[PDB]
């Protein structure tokens, strides 16, 4: 769990 | 009709112009365009080029002798340049292309994403997800598409900045933010039955800190049609709370509904 939204492979 | 002829300014292999028949808003330029990744603080990049993994072949890198095919597992393009049908395009290889130590020459079959944009691609403006980017040709399964290009950023960076719509993480991991300095990656949409796939790609460099980011289609792609990936949890799981899922797809993951349905 991060604070900010991130796209992934 | 035409606003921009070409939002990359000639940094391509192609032009990508720019069209709204939806408002009259401009095309964006808050952004700085950029067709390779930039740094804003010291990435350290491992660039020895002595560190390269390479092949030593004389041939054109078809051969079951080629070393960077079997970084790659094996060599997943085709003589066109296209991933091979049994290319996974669910849970994707890394894939190491040749390099400036290999023994090759720049025309061999493992080159593909490092030559660039070839397909005829648009910038436009959609309904109800802002600005998209779509096909102005057909566009085959497995043909390279772009990169996903921006800003190279720490974890800790990327979950400090304000704007998290543009967030790449790449795997000490590092992230590409595309909100500041981007190409056209950067309006490419989410869509829950996606026709693109990013792969994570080695050129110039091995350092794994570092992949870049490659677009592949995953099956044919009619002219006019919206390019999209599927964005992933990691960005939905936070992205949820704010907007839904506007790609109105009968399969669509973050819709309205399934966000409610998932919630009671
Ligand atoms: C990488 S940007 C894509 C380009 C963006 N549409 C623009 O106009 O700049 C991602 C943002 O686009 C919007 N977006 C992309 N896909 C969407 C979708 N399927 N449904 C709703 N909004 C979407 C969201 O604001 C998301 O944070
Ligand atoms: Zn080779
Ligand atoms: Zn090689
Ligand atoms: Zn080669
Ligand atoms: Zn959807």
């Amino acid at each position: 769990t991060k604070q900010t939204a991130r796209m992934s492979t | 009709k035409i606003i921009c002829r070409d939002v990359a300014r000639g940094y391509e292999n192609v032009p990508i112009p720019c069209v709204n028949g939806v408002d009259g808003e401009p095309c964006p330029e808050d952004y700085k365009y950029i067709s390779e990744n930039c740094e804003t603080s010291t990435m350290n990049i491992d660039r020895n080029i002595t560190h390269l993994q390479h092949c030593t072949c004389v041939d054109d890198c078809s051969s079951s002798n080629c070393l960077c095919g079997q970084l790659s597992i094996r060599c997943w393009y085709d003589k066109d340049g296209r991933l091979l049908q049994e290319f996974n395009k669910i849970e994707p290889p890394l894939i190491f292309e040749c390099n400036q130590a290999c023994s090759c020459w720049r025309n061999c079959k493992n080159r593909v994403v490092q030559s660039g944009i070839k397909v005829r691609l648009q910038l436009y403006r959609t309904a109800k997800m802002g600005w998209g980017v779509r096909a102005l040709q057909t566009i085959p399964q497995g043909t390279f598409i772009c990169e996903y290009v921006g800003e190279l950023i720490s974890d800790a960076e990327a979950d400090v900045r304000e704007d998290d719509s543009y967030l790449f993480d790449l795997d000490e991991v590092y992230c590409i933010d595309a909100r500041y300095y981007g190409n056209i990656s950067r309006f490419i949409n989410h869509l829950c039955d996606p026709n693109i796939i990013p792969v994570r790609v080695f050129m110039l460099h091995q350092d794994l800190r570092f992949p870049r980011i490659a677009f592949f289609s995953s099956r044919d792609i009619r002219t006019g049609e919206e390019l999209g990936f599927d964005y992933g949890d990691r960005f939905w799981d936070i992205k949820s709370k704010y907007f839904t899922c506007q790609c109105g797809s009968e399969k669509c993951k973050h819709s309205a509904e399934a966000i409610a349905l998932e919630q009671s």
